[PDB]
């Protein structure tokens, strides 16, 4: 609800479009799971369309480990400092690639 | 003891090492031989594999009718990289890295 | 609250002991053993339920006749107020006629 | 195959992949949530929803449908009423062609049986099997049937190719005994003799137009020239028949099995069979 | 005692996460934090801003 | 000198047997010792997993009594009296101190006595999945076969390292005839390991085979299992129990 729930206004990190459009996503950590079951959707990912995602995205640094054991999770950080999870558990490779 | 590989890598005088064989056993358009007889089948499948390292799977023994089938199978390799060398292999870009142990 | 704060002891089941490792062989007896015997042989449990079925009333009554007469006192009493209530409610309650 | 070589390429099958058929398995109904449960599905107030609605068949108090209908005897006696299980020429020649039944062999309802060609259920008053007209036409084959009924022109047929078709009498004891006989074997007791027709009965197995098997064997030849000669066939001459040593045999009245008297105890696990000398055992046997 | 595992490890997990807000860590070097190797970063540094640095004087 | 083996039943006309390598344990690199031909209807059926799973269901619950009672609103002790009439005081109505409603009554819908969950699938479904589970683990290059299950010594180590040395996987089935004919050193070296397991052949089974990655069967019952296996498409319908003399059937 709004009452109940922050808020901001409008606005862009360093003019971004002004002088030169930058990404502002500079990292990317995938955990997948070498044998976990809700591992499978970022396996595929990983095996098939992560490639393409480090070439057409050539400012962010993709890091991929095998040590979460369990769980699979991607970690994204950004220019100006935010840190976003997303949890990647259980889901398709369609949906991955979307995410 | 010493546990055998999986790799295997076919050799380019192939289609002349089997034909050596088959003289031991076994006319010209040897190629469609047929196997129908299991006595043969056995000296010659165990002769290529005692000498190329590679038994055929219980899978593909009925797949096997003439020796042009056994050529077929001995011309596609067998990769002993797990997904842990085949993804760091295939000169990913710079700005991508894989961890495995 | 009534949710736990520590985390409970790791319960370890060993998937690899003689009873998991060995179930269902025998399950096969009459297929495979020129059918001298049934798989119902090998039920083990109560005398009135090897190898058989049925909803509750059922059950209650084929246990009062194979061992009604073998039952305490307080136990055969329930047993029959049990029949007697199973039967009220399963000829006389309900949505479906 | 096909799908066996795709098998190969999959991971290894297990207790942790399998599934149930789509469609198979529907879905559970619980009342739980605003759709399933607030009612439950059981309706407003009232006995219907507090399961308390009159018995199956009760109109409100005005006279049930099922009694203001008078009785009427549709079913009276139908404990008693006698049934026999058709045995259509068709399925005779289809059990015939396809090996079951063997022609060169007298076929009486044991060997019918043997070769799942009828079903009998003696429990529910079934006395046996009735040859029906359905399939006289396409019927070409040499049998010696031993049926318990017959139509006219099913004896047509079994005749205009030199057969012989005789009609017994089975008591529901008897009869048990004949269709599953090994059971009766393994029970232990000496072979019973068959009882003979009820009251009602005598006068159709003591009449040569049905081939009785009491009737007098002299008075058959008169029936068979008179069937043939309504039915527009020259009657064979069996006698000269390669095997008519065969389609003579018969079962006298009081014997179940073909060779075994009664009296006889059959003794499966060491292959023998036990006969009484006792004088009084033979005398009631015999009779 | 209920008996369970997924509720304690989720409130476990709950937990930790409110734990992580009153008392935060101390901040440290984004270079000792895991997944960090400084040659692909520096890499991705130049080619963000659309220019080709030269490697040893950046 | 090689060990051959053809298949005795009669095969449809129109499908050629399947076929596999018969190895020994007598060495570790002593397979491909001879050639065993399958018959194609009890290894090379369709694939057919759902039937798989009715006949691992079935193998798992027809056997299970569940022992869970609870005492229902009759059984628990007490409980006679009205606890308070129903006019005169301002609280609920009641009429017993053990309804479901009240602390330490009964349940109202609870596990009623000891619970049978019997009930067997046509034996011709049981048999087919049997045969559906042989050619799945064939198809996938896990079954084997063996000229005999024997070994030179009964030291489980050698068993367990040779299993290691081709590949087998973690766990193996052996199967073997006749309870009494195993030879001395399988049976020695069987005992002491875990996932290592050796049954006659009349124990086989669905799920004991799911279970287990690898499954070893000696000729003798490979034999034995096309006989009983085959045995059951092209038999009569039954006019009484099998277990009955008839002509045909030992
Ligand atoms: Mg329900
Ligand atoms: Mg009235
Ligand atoms: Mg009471
Ligand atoms: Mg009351
Ligand atoms: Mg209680």
């Amino acid at each position: 609800t709004a009452r109940g729930t922050p808020s901001r206004f409008l606005a862009s990190v360093l003019h971004n479009g002004l002088g030169r459009y930058v990404q502002q996503l500079q990292r990317l950590s995938f955990s997948v799971s070498r044998d976990g079951a809700s591992s499978r959707g970022a396996r595929e990912f990983v095996e098939r369309e992560v490639i393409d995602f480090a070439r057409r995205n050539p400012g962010v640094v993709i890091y991929v480990n095998s040590r979460p054991c369990c769980v699979p999770r991607v970690v994204a950080e950004y220019l100006n400092g935010a840190v976003r999870e997303e949890s990647i558990h259980c889901k398709s490779v369609e949906e991955i690639s979307t995410l | 003891p010493p546990l055998r590989s999986r790799a295997y890598t076919p050799p380019e005088d192939l289609q002349s090492r089997l034909e050596s064989y088959v003289k031991e056993v076994f006319p010209s358009n040897w190629q469609d031989i047929s196997l129908e007889d299991s006595r043969l089948k056995f000296n010659l499948l165990a002769h290529l594999a005692d000498d190329l390292g590679h038994v055929v799977p219980n899978s593909r023994l009925h797949q096997m009718c003439r020796v042009r089938d056994v050529l077929d199978f001995y011309n596609v390799p067998i990769q002993d990289r797990s997904k842990f060398d085949e993804l760091s292999a295939s000169n990913l870009p710079p700005n991508l890295k894989i961890t495995w142990s | 609250i009534g949710i736990r704060l520590t985390l409970p002891p790791p319960k370890v089941v060993d998937r690899w002991n003689e009873k998991r490792a060995m179930f269902g062989v025998y399950d096969n007896i009459g297929i495979l053993g020129n059918f001298e015997k049934h798989p119902k042989e090998l039920i083990r449990g109560p005398i009135w339920l090897r190898g058989w079925k049925g909803n509750e009333l059922q059950r209650c009554i084929r246990k009062r006749k194979m061992v009604g007469s073998r039952m305490f006192a307080d136990d055969l009493h329930n047993l029959n107020k049990r029949i007697r209530y199973l039967y009220k409610h399963f000829n006389r309650h309900g949505k479906f006629r | 195959a096909r799908a066996l070589d795709l098998l190969r390429g999959l991971p290894r099958v297990s207790l942790a992949n399998l599934k149930p058929n789509p469609g198979s398995k529907k879905p559970e109904r619980r009342p739980r949530g605003r759709r399933r449960g607030r009612k439950c599905g059981r309706g407003h107030k009232g006995e219907r929803q507090r399961g308390t609605r009159p018995r199956l068949g009760f109109e409100g108090g005005q006279t049930p449908f099922y009694i203001r209908i008078p009785k009427y005897g549709f079913n009276e006696g139908h404990s008693f009423r006698r049934q026999y299980k058709p045995l259509s020429l068709n399925r005779l020649q289809y059990l015939i062609d396809l090996g079951r039944v063997d022609p060169s062999q007298p076929i009486d309802l044991t060997q019918l049986v043997n070769g799942r060609g009828v079903t009998i259920q003696p429990l529910k008053r079934d006395y046996g099997v009735q040859l029906v007209e359905e399939g006289a036409d396409t019927f070409t084959a040499k049998v010696n049937i031993e049926v318990q009924l017959a139509s006219e022109l099913a004896i047509a047929a079994i005749e205009k190719n030199g057969g012989v078709v005789t009609t017994a009498f089975y008591d529901p004891r008897s009869l048990d005994i004949v269709c599953k006989p090994v059971p009766f074997f393994l029970r232990g007791q000496p072979i019973p003799k068959r009882m003979l027709p009820p009251e009602e009965l005598v006068p159709y197995y003591t009449d040569a137009k049905n081939r009785g098997y009491l009737a007098d064997p002299a008075k058959f030849p008169e029936a068979r020239l008179e069937l043939a000669r309504k039915y527009g066939y020259i009657l064979p001459d069996i006698t000269k028949d390669e095997l008519f040593k065969m389609l003579c045999t018969r079962k006298d009245p009081r014997q179940i099995f073909f060779g075994l008297a009664p009296g006889w105890v059959v003794n499966m696990a060491d292959k023998k069979i036990l006969k009484p000398t006792d004088e009084n055992l033979l005398k009631y046997y015999t009779s | 005692v209920k008996k369970g595992f997924r509720a304690a490890f989720r409130f476990q997990k709950e937990l930790e996460r409110q734990r992580l807000l009153r008392c935060p860590p101390p901040p440290v070097r984004r270079s000792e934090k895991p997944n960090w190797d400084y040659h692909a970063e520096i890499q991705a540094f130049g080619h963000r801003l659309q220019e080709n640095f030269s490697l040893d004087l950046l | 000198e090689p060990v051959l083996r053809k298949v005795e039943l009669p095969v449809p006309t129109h499908r050629r047997p399947v076929q596999a390598w018969v190895e020994s344990l007598r060495g570790f690199e002593q397979e491909r010792v001879g050639l065993a031909d399958l018959h194609p209807d009890v290894f090379a059926t369709a694939p057919r997993l759902d039937i798989l799973h009715q006949v691992a269901m079935w193998q798992k619950n027809f056997k299970r009594i569940s022992y869970a009672k609870t005492k229902t609103r009759a059984e628990v002790r007490g409980g006679g009296r009205k606890p308070w009439p129903q006019k005169g005081t301002g609280r609920a109505r009641h009429g017993s101190i053990r309804s479901p409603l009240w602390r330490g009554g009964g349940v109202a819908h609870g596990p009623r006595g000891p619970t049978s969950y019997y009930y067997m699938l046509p034996m011709k479904v049981r048999a087919l999945g049997l045969k559906v589970a042989l050619t799945v683990k064939l198809a996938q290059d896990d079954l084997h076969i063996m000229d005999s299950l024997e070994l030179p010594t009964g030291d489980p180590q050698y068993l367990t390292e040779l299993a290691h040395y081709r590949r087998w996987g973690d766990s193996v089935l052996l199967v073997d005839l006749t309870h009494e004919e195993m030879p001395q050193s399988i049976v020695e070296a069987t005992s002491r390991l875990k996932t290592f397991n050796l049954i006659p052949a009349v124990g086989l089974n669905v799920h004991s085979m799911l279970k287990h990655q690898t499954l070893v069967l000696t000729l003798p019952t490979v034999a034995f299992l096309e006989d009983k296996l085959l045995w059951q498409d092209s038999r009569y319908r039954p006019l009484y129990p099998f277990s009955l003399p008839y002509s045909d059937f030992p």
